[PDB]
């Protein structure tokens, strides 16, 4: 969502890395881990 | 209904009477059929 | 949290109180779950 | 229902049946409650053979057992009927206490001095009866099982070992019993925390006159009561009045926790002192 006001992120990219919290994996970094085995099984959550 | 009932500690059943009532279905037949005027009148007028 | 969540989401439905009820009084946990074509299954597991 | 034949399924004696015989009044426990059930549900003994075998699960499992009452035992029938709230029956005393006229009665698993034989071990199986104890030893056994599970709370190895000997010789009216080798269990650990809470509220409304109280009466009074617990302002009636009430849902709580059921409430006692005429289950 956010569009940060972009100025200059060459200097604000390691303003984020500063602190040192990251999100999620948001749903497709969460995705990939699954395999072709593992995907269509009930351990799937991704599967909505 | 009849009941097998015995056993020790056999979960046994009461008379369990069962009435059902049925209803009729219903489904009308209907054919047409044409007697020409011209049929009529030559039965009705009964010419010369 | 990850254990249960990689396998076997459900933890407990009852408490404390109740769990060595379990233990004692063998209690249905699992219901009949509503994807039942075939009909009743089993499992179960030796380490070789 | 309330009369229930019962089924023996096992291979008897002349022997077995001479006993209860002389038995017809005793209580029997029943799970399932039919007219027909078989001597495998009837009787207390198929559950105390279990595994585990700690007073903590016996307890708490024997109060969904049914309270029967012996009768009409010739040969292999068993009537026993399931007694009702509140007429009056007799029973023949299973455990040696003499029960002392006009005192409610409850249920105590089994014995727990090792595995008695309640009428003969028929096909390796016996058929083993409650204790029906007046409700002070049965208060009192199940005192001294959260006692000495406080104790292990704050006590390394061995002070357990020391002062669970001291307490578990429960010398009673005619018994003299033996706590079962404490097992801390969690039925016990989920309502030693209740009772830990309840300590603690009664500290809260404990509003410094029923603090106070027997320090002060040991300052002019000189009692037996009140030398042994020496070792051991406002006008704000109405709040006392409520805050003595809350206290009081306390302690009717926490006795409730280590009190049993309510059952069998003396109504004459024989010169024998076997049959015990007794209402209200």
């Amino acid at each position: 969502f956010v569009r940060e006001h972009m100025a200059h992120a060459t200097r604000r990219l390691v303003h984020f890395y500063q602190a040192r919290i990251d999100p999620p994996r948001t749903a497709n970094e969460a995705k990939h881990d699954f395999s072709t085995k593992e995907f269509a099984k009930v351990d799937n959550y991704l599967l909505f | 209904v009849p009941r097998v009932a015995t056993g020790a500690g056999i979960p046994t059943s009461r008379q369990t009477t069962v009435m059902v009532s049925k209803y009729s279905e219903k489904s009308p037949i209907t054919i047409p059929f044409e007697i020409s005027a011209a049929c009529l009148t030559h039965l009705k007028e009964t010419f010369e | 949290a990850w254990v249960r969540q990689a396998t076997g989401a459900r933890r407990t439905e009852v408490l404390d109180s109740e769990a060595i009820s379990i233990l004692t009084f063998g209690r249905k946990t699992d219901k009949g779950g509503p994807a039942l074509l075939h009909g009743q299954r089993a499992t179960c597991e030796v380490i070789l | 229902e309330t009369t229930v034949l019962v089924t023996f399924e096992q291979r008897l004696t002349t022997g077995d049946v001479g006993k209860l015989s002389r038995l017809i009044g005793a209580v029997i426990p029943i799970p399932y409650r039919h007219h027909l059930l078989g001597s495998s549900q009837v009787g207390l003994d198929a559950v105390v053979k279990d595994k585990t075998r700690d007073y903590s699960r016996m307890r708490a499992r024997m109060r969904e057992m049914t309270l029967t009452i012996m009768r009409r035992v010739e040969g292999n029938q068993m009537i026993l009927g399931v007694p009702t709230h509140g007429q009056c029956y007799t029973i023949r005393n299973t455990g040696p206490v003499s029960w002392e006229k006009g005192d409610v009665l409850t249920t105590l698993p089994p014995v727990f001095s090792g595995e008695v034989t309640g009428l003969v071990s028929v096909s390796d199986w016996d058929l083993v009866l409650p204790w029906i104890v007046p409700m002070a030893l049965a208060t009192e056994i199940n005192q001294r099982m959260m006692m000495l599970a406080l104790l292990s709370l704050d006590r390394s190895h061995e002070e357990v070992r020391a002062a669970t000997a001291q307490l578990r010789v429960v010398r009673y009216r005619d018994a003299t019993l033996t706590l079962p080798e404490i097992t801390i269990d969690d039925t016990v650990l989920i309502d030693m925390r209740n009772v830990c809470i309840s300590l603690s509220m009664i500290a809260n409304l404990s509003s410094e006159v029923t603090l106070a109280y027997v320090r002060k009466l040991a300052l002019e009074d000189s009692n037996m009561l009140l030398m042994k617990c020496q070792e051991i302002y406002n006008i704000t009636p109405t709040e006392e009045l409520n805050k003595l009430t809350a206290l009081f849902v306390m302690i009717r709580q926490i006795t409730d926790v280590i009190s049993e059921q309510p059952a069998f409430l003396v109504c004459d006692v024989s010169p024998d002192d076997k049959s015990a005429l007794c209402i209200y289950k």
